[PDB]
C-alpha cells in the first residue's frame, strides 16, 4: 500500500524501501507518495509517484529508495555486488527535470560518517546532473556493455563520484564491484573504505503527475 | 538599428527551440518588442545594424548533490545564416537534438567564435568546417563527437585558441597537424585518448614549433612522463599546464621548473608523484597558481617553500591538499602574494609560526585534519582572512588577542583542538557567520563584550568546553542564531535569558549547562520551525505539557535529565526521537499514540507514569527502540506491540506488568527483550525461540512464568544473555533528514 509520510519506510525482508522527501520544503508546491509491490524472494518490486513544482527547480526534492542491509563489508573483500534493475516511467505536460540513480557510501569504519559516495545514474531528464567541481567528466569507462562518463565533486566533506551512462538504461544490470574496484585503481578511493550502503531510486527536481515501476531490483554483496 | 529578415529569420529560429524556462521569451515579433538588439544575448553593430553577436549560452547551478542546466532541447535552424556578420556564436551546455553538427554553420564565412561546447553534438565534424577560415576561437569540448580526420584543421589559420576535449580522439598525429596552425595561443585535449596516441620524435622534428601558450591535457591516461614529454617542445613560451587527473605515477619532470613563463601548474589528482616539487623549481621565477591534491607527495613543507622561492611574489593560490606533507608552517608571510593555501589532510606535525615581520595577504587558510601542535600566531598578521580553517589539530593557548582585526573574517573553525580561552576582541568581527570551537578545553566566562558588535552571526558551536556564557541581565544581542549548540556550558542559573530575543534558530543545544529554575513563559514561543531541541541534563522545571507546541515538524526532542512534572506532552506528529526519561511525568500514555507518530525511538522510562498501556501501537508502527522501564505500570501487555515490525529494543523492567505476555510473533526483528520485575505470567512461549529468530538480550526475572521450559530457546545462537530468575517454572537506529540528505546514525546499547 501506497503511504506519503515525509520520512516513512517500509522494512522488506533483504530490501528497506524508504520515501524520503528530505528536501520537501523547497517551496516545491507538491506531494509524493511512495510504495511496494510485490516480493519475490531476491528480487523485489515498488513505485512512487509525485508532483512537485516550482519554488527551488535548481534542487533534488525526494530520494525515494530501495535500500540493501549487508554485511558490512571492506571494498577489499568484496567479491561480486551483483545487482540488477527495470522500471519505466511516466510524466506529463512540461518542464520535467529529475534522474534516476544508484547511491552507495563509504566510510573508514563501518558505523561512520560519510566519506565517498558513488552515484551511478541510469538516467537524465530536462537538464539533470550530478555534481562536479569542473562541469566537465574527469573520464569516460565502459563496464558491461553500458558506457559511463565519470563527474567528480564535493558534497561538503563527501567527495561525490557520479558515473553517467550515455544511454539512458531502462534495464540495468551488472557488477558494482568493477565500479568500486575501477575507482579504488584510478581515481582514488582508498580500498580500505568500508561500503555502507546501497540504494537505488530517482531524485526529482520539477515533474508533474509523475510514476515510476519497478519490475524488479535484484542485488547483494558477496 | 534592428533589420527586418534578421527578426524574422531570429523568429523562424526561436519557434524550432523549446525554451521552458524563458531565455528567449524576450524575444517577439510584437510592437513592444521592436528592436531585436535590445534582446537577451543579441547584440548589433552600432552602424550596420546586422548582427554580430548571438550567444545562447548557460551556466549550471549546483545544490547538494546535484548540479542543473538549462538546456535547450531544441532544433538548431538553418535561418540563422541570413544574419550574415556574426563575429560571436555560443550555443554552450545547451542540449538540442543531440545531433550532427549542422552544415549550414560552416557557411558563415565571417565567425571569430564559435562555441559548441558541453552540448550534445555528436557524430564527427563535417569536413565543411574548412570553409569556415575566417575563425579566431573555436571551442567544440565535451561533446559526444567522434575525431577521425583532422583534414579542415589546416585550412583555419587564423585560430588561436582550439578546445577538442572530450572526443573520441583517434587522430595518429594531431602534432603535425596542430602544429600546422600560426598562432595558436591555447590548446585542449582533455579526455581525447592522447595517452594511446603519443608523438613520434619524427613526428616532432616535421613540425612548425608554434609558439603555444596555455596547454589543458586532464583526463588523458599518461602516468609517466613519457607519454607528455612532447609537452616541451614548447618550453619557449608556455604559461598554463593542466594535467590534472592523469593517473601520474612518477616524479615531476624537473623540466617545469626550468620553463621561464609557467604561471600556472595543475598537477592535481594523481596516482603517485613521489617526493614533490624538485629542485629546479628554484627557476620557477614567476607564478601563480600550483596544484598538487590528491597526490601522495610525501615532502617536508619548508623545502617546499624553498623550492617555490623563486616566486615569493607572484604566487597567489598553493593547493597541496590532501597529501602526505610533513613538516611545519614557518614564514608563509614571505609569500607576499599568497592568497589561497590548501593544506588540509595532509601529516603535517609542527607550529604555525611567522616571524618574518611582515604581513600576509592571505584570505583563505586551510591546516585542518593535521596533527599540529604550539600555539597559533598574532592572527593580526594575517588581515585579510575570509575564512581561517583550523580544526581537527593539537593546538594550544588562548585565541590570539589580535584575532580582533580580522573584519573580513567570515568562517572560523578551531574545533577540536586543545585550545584555552577566548579574548573580548572577537567582539568585533561583525561579519563572523559561523564560529566553530568545539571539544576544546577552553575556560573562562564568556562577557557579552566577547560577542559585542558581531551582527553577521548565525552559527556558534562551543561543544564539550570548560566555559561560561553569562550576559548582562539587560543585554540585547546584535545576533539571530539559526543554529546554537552550547552544550556544556553554564549558561545562568536562570534559563539564558538572550534567547528570549532570537527567533530564528532551527536547532537548539542547551544541554550539561547549569540551569535550574523553571522553564520561562516566554520560551513557549519558539520559533516554528526548530527542528532539534536538546535541553537535557539540567535542573529545568515546568509542566512541559502545555509549555512545548506540537506538530512543529520536530526531529529531535530530548527534555531527559531534569525536574520537568505533569502528564506526557502529547508527542508532536513528525518527530523522530523524543525522549521524557529521568523526571516527574505520571498519568496515562493514552495520548501517545492516539494521533499518528513515526518516532524510531521513544524513551518514557524513570518517570512516576501510570496506567494501562493504550491499545494503539499501530499508530506508531516506526518504533525501533521503546524504553518503558522503571515507571509504575499496570496491565496487560497490549496486543498492539505485535504491531511493532521493526523493534530492536524493549525496555519494560520494574514495571507492575500483569496477565499474560501478547502474540510478538510479527516483531520478527529485535535483539533486546526484558521484562524484568514485571510480575507476568504464562508459560515462556514458543515463538520466542521460533519467530524471533534474531535475539541478543532476554530478561524475564522476577515474574510468575508457570510452565516448563522450551529448549527451542537453544537455536537462537547469537543470544547473548540470559536471565530467567525467581520465576518457579554494536546495535544502533537512524534519524532520516538529520544532514540533509544522509542519514544519521545513533547508538543506544549501553552498560551490558
Ligand atoms: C565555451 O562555453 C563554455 C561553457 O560555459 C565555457 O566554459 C566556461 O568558461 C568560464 C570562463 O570563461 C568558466 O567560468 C569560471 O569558472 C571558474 C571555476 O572555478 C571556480 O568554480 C568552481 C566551482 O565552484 C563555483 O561554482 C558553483 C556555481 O557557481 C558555486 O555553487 C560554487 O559556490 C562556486 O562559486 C564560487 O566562486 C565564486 C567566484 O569568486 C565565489 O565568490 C563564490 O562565493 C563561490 O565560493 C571550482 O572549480 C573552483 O574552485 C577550486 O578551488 C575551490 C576553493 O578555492 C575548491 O572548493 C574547488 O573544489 C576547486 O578546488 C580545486 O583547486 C583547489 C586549489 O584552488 C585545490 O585545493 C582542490 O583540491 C581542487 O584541486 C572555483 O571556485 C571561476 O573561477 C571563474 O570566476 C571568475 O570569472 C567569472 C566571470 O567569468 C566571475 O563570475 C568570477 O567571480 C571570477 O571573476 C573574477 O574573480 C577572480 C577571483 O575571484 C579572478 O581571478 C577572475 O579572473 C575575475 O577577475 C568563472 O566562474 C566556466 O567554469 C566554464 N564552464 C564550463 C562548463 O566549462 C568556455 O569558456 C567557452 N569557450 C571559450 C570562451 O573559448
Ligand atoms: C542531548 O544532550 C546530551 C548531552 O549533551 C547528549 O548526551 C551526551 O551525548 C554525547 C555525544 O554522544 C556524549 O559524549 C560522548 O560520549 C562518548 C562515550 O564516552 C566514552 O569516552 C569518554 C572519554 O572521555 C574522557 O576524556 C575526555 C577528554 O578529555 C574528557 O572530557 C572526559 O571527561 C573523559 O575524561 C569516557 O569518559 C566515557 O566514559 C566513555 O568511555 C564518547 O565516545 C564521545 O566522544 C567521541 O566523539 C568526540 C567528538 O568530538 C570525540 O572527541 C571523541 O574522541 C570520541 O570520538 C568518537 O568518534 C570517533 C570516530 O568514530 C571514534 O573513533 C571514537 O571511538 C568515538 O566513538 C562523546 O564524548 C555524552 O557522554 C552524552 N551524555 C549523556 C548524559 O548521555 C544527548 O545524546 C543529547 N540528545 C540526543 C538525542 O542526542
Ligand atoms: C636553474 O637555472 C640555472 C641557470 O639557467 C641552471 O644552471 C645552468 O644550466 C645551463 C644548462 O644549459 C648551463 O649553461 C650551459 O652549460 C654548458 C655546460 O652544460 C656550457 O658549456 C654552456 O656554455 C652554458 O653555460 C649553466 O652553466 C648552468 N649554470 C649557471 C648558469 O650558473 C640550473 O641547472 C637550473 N636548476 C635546476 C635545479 O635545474
Ligand atoms: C561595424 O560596422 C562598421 C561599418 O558598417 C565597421 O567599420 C569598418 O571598420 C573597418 C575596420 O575597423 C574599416 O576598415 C572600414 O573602413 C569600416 N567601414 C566603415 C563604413 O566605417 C566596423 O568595423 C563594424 N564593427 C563590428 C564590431 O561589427
Ligand atoms: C568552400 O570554399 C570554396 C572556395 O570558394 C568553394 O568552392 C566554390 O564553389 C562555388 C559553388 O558554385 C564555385 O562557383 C566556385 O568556383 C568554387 N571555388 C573554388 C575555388 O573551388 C566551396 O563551395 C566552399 N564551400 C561551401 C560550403 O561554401
Ligand atoms: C532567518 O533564517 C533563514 C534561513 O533559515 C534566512 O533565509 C535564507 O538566508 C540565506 C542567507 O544568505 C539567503 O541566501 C536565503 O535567500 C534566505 N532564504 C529565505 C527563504 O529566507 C533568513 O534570511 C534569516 N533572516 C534573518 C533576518 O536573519
Ligand atoms: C490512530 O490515529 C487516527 C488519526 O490518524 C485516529 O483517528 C481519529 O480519531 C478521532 C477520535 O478518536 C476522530 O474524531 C478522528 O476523526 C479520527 N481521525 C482519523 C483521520 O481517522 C485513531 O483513533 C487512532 N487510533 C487509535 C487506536 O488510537
Ligand atoms: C623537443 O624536446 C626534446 C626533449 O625535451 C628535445 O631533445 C628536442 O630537441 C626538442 N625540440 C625542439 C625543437 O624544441
Ligand atoms: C563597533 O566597532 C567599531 C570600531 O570601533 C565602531 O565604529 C562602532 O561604533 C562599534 N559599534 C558598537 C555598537 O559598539
Ligand atoms: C507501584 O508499584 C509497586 C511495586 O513496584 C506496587 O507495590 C504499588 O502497588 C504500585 N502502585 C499502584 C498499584 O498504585
Amino acid at each position: 500500500g501506497d503511504y506519503c509520510g515525509q520520512w516513512d519506510w517500509a522494512k522488506s525482508t533483504n530490501y528497506i524501501v524508504y520515501n524520503n522527501l528530505w528536501n520537501k520544503n523547497a517551496a516545491a508546491s507538491g506531494s509524493q507518495c511512495t510504495g511496494v509491490d510485490k516480493i519475490s524472494g531476491s528480487t523485489i518490486a515498488w513505485h512512487t509517484s509525485y508532483t512537485w513544482t516550482g519554488g527551488a527547480a535548481t534542487e533534488v526534492k525526494s530520494y525515494s529508495n530501495a535500500a540493501l542491509v549487508f554485511s558490512k563489508k571492506q571494498i577489499k573483500n568484496i567479491k561480486s555486488i551483483p545487482t540488477k534493475m527495470k522500471y519505466s516511467y511516466s510524466h506529463s505536460s512540461g518542464t520535467f527535470v529529475a534522474d534516476v540513480s544508484y547511491d552507495l557510501f563509504t566510510s573508514s569504519t563501518a558505523s561512520g560518517s560519510n566519506e565517498y559516495e558513488i552515484m551511478i545514474w541510469l538516467a537524465a531528464y530536462g537538464g539533470a546532473g550530478p555534481i562536479s567541481s569542473t562541469g566537465k567528466a574527469i573520464a569516460t569507462v565502459t563496464i558491461g556493455s553500458n558506457s559511463f562518463k565519470l563527474y567528480k565533486g564535493p558534497n561538503g566533506s563527501t567527495t561525490v563520484f557520479s558515473f553517467v551512462a550515455t544511454k539512458t538504461i531502462t534495464n540495468f544490470s551488472a557488477d558494482l564491484q568493477k565500479f568500486l574496484s575501477y575507482l579504488t585503481k584510478n581515481q582514488g578511493l582508498p580500498s580500505s573504505q568500508y561500503l555502507i550502503t546501497l540504494e537505488a531510486g530517482t531524485e526529482p527536481f520539477v515533474g508533474t503527475n509523475a510514476k515510476m515501476t519497478v519490475s524488479s531490483f535484484s542485488a547483494a554483496v558477496n | 538599428l534592428c533589420i527586418e529578415k534578421e527578426r524574422d529569420a531570429l523568429l523562424e529560429f526561436k519557434r524550432g527551440l523549446s525554451d521552458n524556462f524563458g531565455q528567449l521569451s524576450t524575444w517577439g515579433d510584437e510592437e513592444d518588442k521592436k528592436e531585436c538588439c535590445k534582446w537577451k544575448g543579441i547584440e548589433c553593430n552600432k552602424t550596420t545594424g546586422h548582427v554580430i553577436v548571438l550567444d545562447l549560452h548557460n551556466a549550471f547551478t549546483c545544490s547538494a548533490s546535484a548540479c542543473f542546466a538549462p538546456r535547450l532541447t531544441g532544433k538548431l535552424s538553418p535561418s540563422l545564416l541570413e544574419l550574415e556578420y556574426l563575429n560571436f556564436l555560443d550555443l554552450s551546455v545547451n542540449e538540442f537534438e543531440r545531433s550532427e553538427i549542422p552544415r549550414f554553420i560552416c557557411s558563415f564565412k565571417r565567425l571569430e567564435y564559435l562555441n559548441l561546447s558541453s552540448s550534445f553534438f555528436s557524430g564527427l565534424i563535417p569536413t565543411q568546417f574548412k570553409n569556415l577560415t575566417s575563425l579566431r576561437i573555436l571551442d567544440l569540448g565535451y561533446n559526444n563527437l567522434i575525431v577521425k580526420d583532422l583534414t579542415w584543421l589546416s585550412h583555419l589559420s587564423s585560430l588561436e585558441l582550439l578546445s577538442l576535449g572530450g572526443s573520441d580522439f583517434q587522430v595518429k598525429n594531431w602534432f603535425q597537424e596542430i602544429t600546422k596552425l600560426p598562432l595558436l595561443k591555447e590548446l585542449d585535449l582533455s579526455l581525447c585518448g592522447l595517452s594511446k596516441l603519443v608523438p613520434s620524435p619524427a613526428e616532432i622534428a616535421n613540425s612548425s614549433l608554434i609558439s603555444l601558450s596555455v596547454l589543458h591535457l586532464c583526463c588523458n591516461e599518461f602516468s609517466s612522463s613519457a607519454k607528455y614529454s612532447w609537452l616541451f617542445n614548447f618550453s619557449t613560451s608556455l604559461t598554463s599546464i593542466d594535467l590534472s587527473n592523469n593517473q601520474l605515477d612518477g616524479q615531476i619532470d624537473d623540466r617545469f621548473g626550468n620553463l621561464m613563463y609557467l604561471e600556472h601548474l595543475n598537477l592535481a589528482n594523481e596516482l603517485n608523484l613521489k617526493g614533490g616539487i624538485p629542485s629546479s623549481f628554484g627557476n620557477l621565477t614567476r607564478l601563480r597558481y600550483l596544484d598538487m591534491s590528491n597526490t601522495r607527495t610525501y615532502q617536508w613543507l619548508p623545502e617546499l617553500f624553498v623550492r617555490l622561492s623563486g616566486s615569493r611574489k607572484t604566487l597567489e593560490v598553493l593547493g597541496l591538499n590532501d597529501n602526505s606533507m610533513f613538516g611545519s608552517l614557518v614564514d608563509v608571510t614571505r609569500f607576499s602574494a599568497l592568497k589561497r593555501l590548501y593544506l588540509q589532510k595532509n601529516v603535517l606535525n609542527g607550529f604555525f609560526m611567522e616571524r618574518f615581520g611582515q604581513v600576509s595577504s592571505l584570505e583563505y587558510l586551510d591546516l585542518s585534519d593535521n596533527q599540529m601542535r604550539g600555539p597559533l600566531p598574532d592572527l593580526a598578521l594575517f588581515p585579510s582572512l575570509r575564512e581561517l580553517h583550523l580544526g581537527s589539530n593539537h593546538f594550544n593557548g588562548r585565541i590570539p588577542q589580535g584575532i580582533g582585526k580580522l573584519s573580513q573574517l567570515k568562517i572560523l573553525d578551531v574545533s577540536s583542538n586543545r585550545l584555552e580561552g577566548l579574548p573580548e576582541s572577537m567582539g568585533q568581527l561583525s561579519n563572523l557567520e559561523s564560529f566553530d570551537a568545539s571539544y576544546n578545553v577552553l575556560k573562562g566566562t564568556i562577557t557579552e563584550s566577547h560577542l559585542s558588535n558581531l551582527s553577521s552571526l548565525v552559527d556558534l558551536d562551543l561543544s564539550f568546553n570548560s566555559l561560561a556564557l553569562k550576559t548582562s541581565i539587560d543585554w540585547l544581542p546584535p545576533f539571530q542564531l539559526q543554529v546554537i549548540n552550547l552544550p556544556s556550558c553554564n549558561l545562568g542559573p536562570s534559563f539564558p535569558k538572550w534567547l528570549q530575543s532570537q527567533n530564528n534558530y532551527t536547532v537548539l543545544d542547551i544541554s550539561l549547562a547549569n540551569i535550574s529554575d523553571a522553564l520561562p513563559s516566554w520560551f513557549s514561543g519558539l520559533p516554528p520551525d526548530i527542528k532539534i531541541l536538546n535541553l537535557s541534563n539540567n535542573q529545568i522545571s515546568g509542566r512541559v505539557s502545555d509549555l512545548i507546541e506540537n506538530a512543529y515538524d520536530y526531529m529531535v526532542i530530548d527534555l531527559s535529565s531534569n525536574n520537568f512534572s505533569g502528564p506526557l506532552p502529547l508527542v508532536p506528529t513528525n518527530v523522530q526521537i523524543f525522549y521524557l526519561h529521568k523526571n516527574q511525568f505520571f498519568g496515562s500514555i493514552s495520548s501517545i499514540c492516539k494521533s499518528t507518530t513515526g518516532a524510531t525511538s521513544l524513551d518514557l522510562s524513570h518517570n512516576q507514569f501510570s496506567g494501562e498501556l493504550p491499545d494503539c501501537w499501530m499508530n506508531a508502527t516506526n518504533l525501533a527502540v521503546l524504553n518503558l522501564a522503571y515507571n509504575n505500570f499496570s496491565g496487560k501487555l497490549p496486543q498492539s506491540l505485535g504491531s511493532l515490525t521493526n523493534l530492536e529494543a524493549l525496555y519494560m523492567r520494574q514495571n507492575s506488568f500483569s496477565g499474560m505476555l501478547p502474540s510478538l510473533s510479527q516483531c520478527q526483528s529485535l535483539q533486546i527483550l526484558d521484562l524484568g520485575g514485571n510480575k507476568l505470567t504464562g508459560r515462556i512461549p514458543a515463538w520466542i525461540g521460533t519467530d524471533l529468530l534474531n535475539l541478543r538480550i532476554l530478561s524475564l526475572r522476577f515474574n510468575k512464568f508457570y510452565g516448563s521450559i522450551s529448549p527451542i530457546i537453544c537455536q537462537l545462537q547469537f543470544l547473548q544473555i540470559l536471565d530467567l530468575s525467581a520465576n518457579g517454572l554494536p546495535m544502533e537506529f537512524l534519524v532520516q533528514g538529520f544532514y540533509g540528505k544522509y542519514p544519521r546514525h545513533y547508538s543506544y546499547l549501553g552498560n551490558l
